[PDB]
């Protein structure tokens, strides 16, 4: 029980300090926002 | 009110509201990061 409690306490630090993962959800959000922004920005192109 | 506005040759359709943006004196209009027009200076009363 003590070992599990220590690990679950360290969880709140290992999730936001060591980084590694948790960047994939941010990657999804960034990719969708960037695609939408590019789609809007394509309206300013002359295309010849 | 949603109107078709023509400000000094810049033509569009939208609703106009009073702005807290502070244009530089030479600036006539402004646009977003995606280059969509967002604020227009009125050439008569110099209001944004
Ligand atoms: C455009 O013309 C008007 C005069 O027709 C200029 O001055 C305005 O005059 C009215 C007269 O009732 C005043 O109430 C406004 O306050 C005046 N406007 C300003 C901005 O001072 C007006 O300035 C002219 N626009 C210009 C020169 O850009």
């Amino acid at each position: 029980a003590n070992q599990f409690n220590s690990a679950i306490g360290k969880i709140q630090d290992s999730l936001f300090s060591t980084a590694s993962a948790l960047g994939k959800l941010q990657d999804v959000v960034n990719h969708n926002a960037q695609a939408l922004n590019t789609l809007v920005k394509q309206l300013s192109s002359k295309f010849g | 009110k949603c109107v078709n506005f023509n400000f000094n040759g810049l033509t569009g359709t939208g609703v106009l509201t009073k702005s807290n943006k502070k244009f530089l004196p030479f600036q006539q209009f402004g646009r977003d990061i995606v280059d969509t027009t967002d604020a227009v200076r009125d050439p008569q009363t110099l209001e944004i």
